[PDB]
């Protein structure tokens, strides 16, 4: 609140108005970086009230009706575990809008694989998409579906593998 | 990474300081909904598609490419077999044509 | 207001049901990539001290 102290200051010419636009550019790089990052798409995609994915269990990764927040389980686990002038502007996209961009990415991706990704969403049953992911890598259809439920197994498992991982590792 | 849809080409075009990529995409439009089935059981055996997908439009069953409705007649050539109908899961029963069949048949 | 963050789209999804496409558009986008600046040189000397 010094008047002398800026009327010295002012003798310095612009360092000021520098220092501020070079703070202004990356405050906004960040918002550009979280919309180019979650906002890839523009259809905000639900997934179906039954979750009958030819037993494939989703239900660390979807958003939990329970919660709030919306979060998935690892989200939400994720969320916990991590811990003069000055002034801290916030993000443009809020938690709960980026968990509904991860959501509306998620429910795309499982109810319609790649598809929504290029185009429309085009559904497809989850067991099948598998099937051409399984193509794609060069194995053939039959493996996927006699193995299906050996499939859908080993999946759940790794999923809560992962879980417990996260919240056993600081 | 060039494009939103599957990439079919890109043309390049200089720009001041910059450059400008045309990105030609394919995409998928005017979808129609279809009942699939994961196989076909024929003679007790089931039948995979090679490249397409099992697809039915209420009443017949064809194998179609999967980024365009192509319907064709479910056949040997276009399908292989592995394994018997008691393992899939979803398989539904539907013939199998044979091209070899009227050949020794006339 | 609060944003938006796109129009909701329920997928039909069911275990036996498939869309295919019928048809198809060839759509042509832009990207736009900078590659160079103005190439700049200050004689430092003569800046300082003219
Ligand atoms: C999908 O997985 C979730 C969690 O792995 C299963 O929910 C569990 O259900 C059992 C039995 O009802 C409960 O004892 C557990 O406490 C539940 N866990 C959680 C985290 O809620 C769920 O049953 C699985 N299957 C389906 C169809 O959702
Ligand atoms: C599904 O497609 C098949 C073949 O495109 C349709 O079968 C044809 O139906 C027309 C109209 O009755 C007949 O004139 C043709 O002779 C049929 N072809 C064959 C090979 O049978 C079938 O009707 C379609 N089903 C529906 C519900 O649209
Ligand atoms: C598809 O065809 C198979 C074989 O023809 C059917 O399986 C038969 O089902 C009847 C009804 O219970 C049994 O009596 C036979 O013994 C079964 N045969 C075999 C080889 O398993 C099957 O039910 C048919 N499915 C549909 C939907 O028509
Ligand atoms: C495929 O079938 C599904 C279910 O019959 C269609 O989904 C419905 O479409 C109507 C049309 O506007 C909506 O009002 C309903 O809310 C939709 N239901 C669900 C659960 O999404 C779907 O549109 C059909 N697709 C095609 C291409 O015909
Ligand atoms: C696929 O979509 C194209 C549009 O790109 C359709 O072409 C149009 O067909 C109508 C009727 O024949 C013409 O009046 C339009 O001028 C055509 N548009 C163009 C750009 O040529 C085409 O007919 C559609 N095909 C199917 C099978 O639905
Ligand atoms: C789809 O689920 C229904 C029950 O909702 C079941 O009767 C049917 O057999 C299932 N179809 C496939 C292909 O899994």
């Amino acid at each position: 609140d010094s008047t002398e102290c800026s009327n010295l200051l002012l003798q310095y010419g612009s360092f000021c108005t520098q220092l501020n636009r070079a703070l202004t550019g990356i405050a906004v790089e960040q918002d550009k970086n979280t919309q180019e990052v979650f906002a890839q798409v523009k259809q905000i995609y639900k997934t179906p009230p039954i979750k009958d994915f030819g037993g494939f269990n989703f239900s660390q990764i979807l958003p939990d009706p329970s919660k709030p927040s919306k979060r998935s389980p690892i989200e939400d686990l994720l969320f916990n575990k991590v811990t003069n002038g000055l002034t801290v502007l916030p993000p443009l996209l809020t938690d709960e809008m980026i968990a509904q961009y991860t959501s509306a990415l998620l429910a795309g991706t499982i109810t319609s694989g790649w598809t929504f990704g290029a185009g429309p969403a085009l559904q497809i049953p989850f067991p099948m998409q598998m099937a051409y992911r399984f193509n794609g890598i060069g194995v053939t259809q039959n493996v996927l579906y006699e193995n299906q439920k050996l499939i859908a197994n080993q999946f759940n498992s790794a999923i809560g593998k992962i879980q417990d991982s996260l919240s056993s590792t600081p | 990474f060039c494009g939103k849809g599957y990439h079919l080409m890109s043309f390049p075009q200089s720009a001041p300081h910059g450059v400008v990529f045309l990105h030609v995409t394919y995409v998928p439009a005017q979808e129609k909904n279809f009942t699939t089935a994961p196989a076909i059981c024929h003679d007790g055996k089931a039948h995979f598609p090679r490249e397409g997908v099992f697809v039915s439009n209420g009443t017949h069953w064809f194998v179609t490419q999967r980024n365009f409705y192509e319907p064709q007649i479910i056949t040997t050539d276009n399908t292989f077999v592995s394994g018997n109908c008691d393992v899939v899961i979803g398989i539904v029963n539907n013939t199998v044509y044979d091209p070899l069949q009227p050949e020794l048949d006339s | 207001y609060t944003m938006s963050l796109g129009a909701e789209n329920s997928v039909a999804y069911s275990n036996n049901s498939i869309a295919i496409p019928t048809n198809f558009t060839i759509s042509v986008t832009t990207e736009i990539l900078p590659v160079s600046m103005t190439k700049t040189s200050v004689d430092c000397t003569m800046y300082i001290c003219g």
